[PDB]
């Protein structure tokens, strides 16, 4: 089916859908449309593992099942600045609040 | 498609199919004339949140599948109660 | 003379 | 008379509810005057043989908290006759809440609501949280939208 995606870099999250039958390399021209980079600057992660162009999403371990609206996958994505890829770095959201008195048992 | 940027009070920056994010009232309206928008009021681990909401509703609504429920951590729910009233979703 | 609604006394099954 | 209530057709039909949902369901049988009757509920993910009758009319909701259910996408389920033995199947789900009325229901299920005024949030929430869901306030709605079809 399809598979519900963060595509993460630094401080930025695309939210996105594709199919577990799509490549890795079709992901890549998803994140050229909207960030205007192209596929060979671009380097995808499912954790630290890179992911390699002409895999699907489904044969990188990402299903339907567990990648779900509500609850969506992380993809982590680098750039090619100039000559050199970045090395991957995605900055965490923020922190939630201690829960106030009257919501704690 | 078309997206927009949402950028949340700690300037991470969320890009959303426009479609999905006109569940919000609020951001409908904003952008109904004949992009980008700033919520420098929201957190980014609430406007994430926000975000997978409006996945959620255009992936469930008019849909015969069995429903998922939509995860709302306690410790997330006062702020998240407040987006959602001034989001309009 | 109206008839309501019961439940035979019958196991409830899982679904998946 | 009210426009919602079974009828008594005394017609058998064979009905299987399905709690498709993460929910406790409570069945909720319409009386012959449109008076809601609860049955015994359902765990989630489980099913039951039912003993119902043509025209009978049944919603359901959250046993603990009354959220309102979805039967078959929609909001009041309606025994037919069986065709061929096969009972009717009653496929019980969550409906898209809003996220604000999901939010409503995670803190009125963290706090008590003689303490919703205690609360740091925006004063027209109070009044959203004490507003918690009601069978026959829903009943009411569901008649009035009815009658501007
Ligand atoms: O929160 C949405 C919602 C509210 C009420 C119902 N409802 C179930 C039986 C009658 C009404 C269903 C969904």
């Amino acid at each position: 089916m399809d598979v519900f995606l963060m595509i993460r870099r630094h401080k930025t999250t695309i939210f996105t859908d594709a199919k577990e039958s799509s490549t890795v390399f079709e992901l890549k021209r998803i994140v050229e449309g909207i960030l205007k980079r192209p596929p060979d600057e671009q380097r995808l992660y499912k954790d630290d593992q890179l992911l390699d162009d002409g895999k699907t999403l489904g044969e990188c371990g990402f299903t339907s099942q567990t990648a779900r609206p509500q609850a969506p996958a992380t993809v982590g994505l680098a750039f090619r600045a100039d000559d050199t890829f970045e090395a991957l770095c995605i900055e965490p959201f923020s922190s939630p609040p201690e829960l106030p008195d009257v919501m704690k048992p | 498609m078309m997206y927009v940027k949402l950028i949340s009070s700690d300037g991470h920056e969320f890009i959303v199919k426009r479609e999905h994010a006109l569940t919000s009232g609020t951001i409908k309206a904003m952008l109904s004339g004949p992009n980008e928008v700033n919520f420098r009021e929201i957190p980014s681990h609430v406007l994430s949140k926000v975000c997978m909401y409006f996945t959620y509703k255009v992936r469930y609504t008019n849909s015969s599948t069995e429903i998922p429920e939509f995860p709302i951590a306690p410790e997330i729910a006062l702020e998240l109660l407040m987006a959602a009233n001034f989001l309009d979703c | 003379e109206a008839l309501a609604p019961y439940i035979p006394m019958d196991d409830d099954f899982q679904l998946r | 008379r009210p426009v919602l209530r079974s009828v008594n057709s005394r017609e058998p039909s064979q009905v299987i509810f399905c709690n498709r949902s993460p929910r406790v369901v409570l069945p909720v049988w319409l009386n012959f005057d449109g008076e809601p009757q609860p049955y015994p509920t359902l765990p989630p993910g489980t099913g039951r043989r039912i003993h119902s009758y043509r025209g009978h009319l049944w919603l359901f909701r959250d046993a603990g908290t009354h959220d309102g259910l979805l039967v078959n996408q929609t909001e009041l389920f309606v025994p037919s006759l069986n065709v061929d033995g096969q009972p009717i199947f009653a496929n019980i789900t969550l409906p898209v809440y809003t996220l604000k009325e999901r939010c409503l229901q995670v803190v009125r299920s963290l706090v008590k609501p003689e303490n919703y005024r205690r609360l740091d949030i925006v004063r027209s929430l109070y009044e959203d949280l004490e507003d918690h869901p009601n069978v026959q306030k829903d009943l009411e709605r569901l008649t009035q939208e009815r009658i501007a079809h």
